[PDB]
């Protein structure tokens, strides 16, 4: 185990989990805070001038809602190439393999997506390919 | 009027809670209105009165 | 008379109707026609009929616009508002301290 | 499509367009009318399985909400948003994005009344409160099948509780009529309601002010 | 330009205008929402009761401000009464229960 | 519009009342002063006698 059920990622678990090569974070969140009114603060946080979680009654949408509206600096009025960044694996992720004319396995599932594993679960890219994909390696 | 509460009676505010909105029928139109209108003149220029 | 209760009977049509059926076919052009027309729009039987139809007569169009009627009915009911009130009768006069000069 | 997933073809000419229905038997086959306008994605065998796959065209919002769901749909939304934010160079916290969603997808759509009400368009949260209060307490059997419906902004504003609020939103002439015919009540629960009213907005410290006030009002 | 007791209007006992007869500004909505971000509840309370049209409120306020009492008496907004009339002016029975 | 400029005024007697409010006064004192104010002439002379 790396962490408890109820804990707030203060500062040091960051390095610890980065060591564990754990990239997915299952957390309770907005709405996911089952609260019956707004959200439970257990799924809300601090993220602000208080490094301490927002106190009760916190109007997060207030902290929001202009948070987006600030971005008024926006803009208006508007299969063959696969490249590898570092060392990695194939990681077809449940791609159907079929008998092929050449010395490889065909792709029959339309859901094919690769992944490159260099040294840990951390990857470089996906480089998904169609059913016309042929495994060169 | 004792002139102390009659002056004092002017100012008070309630809870007023749970403001509602619903339709209305003319009997209460008579009720709320302290009167009904009859003439299209508003004031005089000869004496400048209601 | 062979005229629908809510039957559009044009002025010439109304004249011919009064001539033919005599004083039997009531036809009007005033809004008070509507004043009555809603004043005689019972909610209970109408809602029961709409419910029976939507439960029975169901289609891509029959399931719709009928429960809409049922819902408008249930709303005007549970509210308790005098519906003919919406066709108001008594008109207030502006308080001049609002409607100033 | 998610009913009976083996590639098919046919209904090239019907009341609909070319290749209207290409469903399979599967389990409980459904009649999926496919215009098959630009191109298709029909495969030879095991073309698909349970769930929905993109055959052709950009995705649609209700599509992800209804078939994909939410937390994944929330993921898709947050992705599509932080993408432009990065293309802008913004620094935007995503708890914001989750909040925006939490506003957006309410009034879940119901096929089963579940002894609650035989209609459509109820606060998914109100649905949940009712489901907890009735299924757990007395009738677990009173199960209302509800489909969490995502709602867009330009209307979901109208989904407001205090007729005081939402009144001006863009207009209210109809809304005033609606409040009336509804016999509708503002209830002064909200912040904008308190504001124009000028009452202890359950806001800032006024959270506690309205808190003690509500404690009194339950007492009365 | 500044003014501490500016002309509350005859209509809405609203400010005279902008320095027009020692008139003043009108607050900003984005800012007021930001103020909600403060949850500056007393600030809002005075801004709409102390800092609104209130003859019955500005009077007691000036009296206390002289008196060093340091309190504000909100009562009830009068623009509320005006709109409530406009509702009763429209086809609406408008009232508030207890 | 319905309001245009919509600015109220003192009309003097209420200006006197403004000072009376800041002046220390009792309920009977306020009532007597207000009654005195009620029957007041434009010239600023007392319309009714003390009696």
């Amino acid at each position: 185990i790396l962490v408890p059920r109820n804990t707030l990622l203060h500062e040091q678990w960051c390095d610890l989990l980065e060591e564990n090569s754990v990239d997915a974070v299952k957390v309770r969140s907005v709405v996911s805070c089952d609260t019956d009114f707004g959200v439970c603060a257990h799924c809300y946080g601090r993220d602000l001038a208080r490094g301490h979680i927002i106190n009760k009654g916190e109007a997060i949408g207030v902290i929001a809602a202009q948070s987006i509206g600030e971005p008024g600096t926006q803009l208006t009025m508007r299969e063959s190439s696969i490249q590898v960044k570092n060392k990695g694996s194939i990681k077809l992720s449940n791609v159907k393999s079929v008998v092929n004319s050449s010395g490889k396995l065909v792709i029959t599932s339309r859901n094919t997506e690769l992944k490159l594993i260099d040294e840990f679960g951390r990857t470089k890219e996906s480089y998904k390919v169609p059913y016309g994909a042929v495994l060169a390696k | 009027k004792d002139l102390l509460k009659f002056l004092k009676a002017q100012t008070k505010t309630e809870e007023f809670d749970a403001i509602k909105i619903a339709l209305a029928s003319p009997d209460m139109i008579r009720s709320w209105s302290f009167g009904e209108v009859k003439k299209p003149e508003t004031i005089n220029y000869r004496t400048f009165k209601p | 008379t062979n005229l629908e209760r809510q039957q559009i009977l044009t002025e010439e049509q109304y004249l011919d109707a009064l001539e033919e059926f005599g004083d039997e076919f009531d036809a009007k052009m005033g809004a008070e026609a509507i004043q009555a027309l809603l004043k005689s729009m019972d909610l209970e039987q109408e809602c029961e009929q709409l419910r029976e139809e939507l439960n029975e007569t169901n289609s891509e169009t029959k399931r719709k616009k009928l429960t809409k009627r049922i819902k408008l009915l249930e709303a005007f009911v549970q509210s308790g508002n005098k519906p003919e009130w919406m066709i108001l009768t008594v008109l207030p006069v502006l308080p001049p301290d609002l409607r100033p000069l | 499509a998610e009913i009976s997933g083996i590639v098919s073809f046919g209904k090239e000419t019907k009341g609909k367009r070319r290749l209207v229905i290409t469903p399979v038997d599967g389990s409980d086959p459904y009649e999926e009318m496919i215009p098959k306008w630009r191109q298709l994605n029909v495969f030879e065998g095991e073309r698909v399985e349970r769930g929905d796959v993109i055959s052709d065209g950009p995705e649609a919002p209700h599509d992800i909400l209804r078939l994909r769901g939410v937390h994944a749909v929330t993921r898709y939304i947050v992705n599509e948003v932080q993408d432009v934010y990065r293309l802008q160079g913004v620094k935007i916290n995503d708890k914001h994005i989750e909040v925006i969603v939490r506003q957006m997808l309410r009034k879940a759509t119901i096929v089963n009344a579940g002894s609650s009400d035989f209609l459509e368009g109820e606060q998914v949260e109100y649905s949940r409160v009712k489901i907890a209060n009735r299924e757990l307490e007395a009738n677990g059997k009173v199960g209302a099948t509800y489909s969490r419906d995502l709602l867009g902004i330009t209307k979901a504003s109208l989904a407001t509780e205090s007729f005081i609020s939402a009144a001006s939103f863009q207009e209210t002439t109809r809304v005033l009529t609606e409040a009336a015919v509804a016999g509708k009540r503002d209830e002064l629960r909200g912040l904008k309601e308190n504001v124009i009213v000028g009452r202890l907005i359950p806001a800032g410290t006024g959270y506690a002010y309205h808190q003690d006030r509500m404690r009194r009002r339950a007492a009365g | 330009h500044a003014r501490s007791t500016g002309s509350y209007s005859l209509v809405t006992q609203q400010p005279l205008g902008g320095k027009a007869q020692f008139g003043g500004q009108r607050f900003g909505e984005m800012e007021v929402w930001a103020l909600e971000a403060y949850g500056a509840a007393y600030t809002l309370q005075e801004m709409l009761t102390v800092k609104s049209d209130d003859v019955n409120g500005r009077t007691k306020m000036y009296k206390n401000i002289v008196d060093g009492n340091h309190q504000m008496e909100p009562g009830m907004p009068e623009s509320f009464n005006v709109l409530l009339k406009e509702i009763r002016s429209l086809g609406i029975n408008i009232e508030l229960e207890d | 519009l319905p309001v245009y400029q919509g600015e109220t005024t003192q009309t003097l007697q209420d200006y006197l009342m403004w000072q009376v409010e800041l002046t220390p006064f009792t309920d009977t004192d306020r009532a007597i002063a207000t009654s005195i104010v009620d029957a007041v002439d434009d010239t600023g002379y007392l319309t009714i006698q003390i009696e």
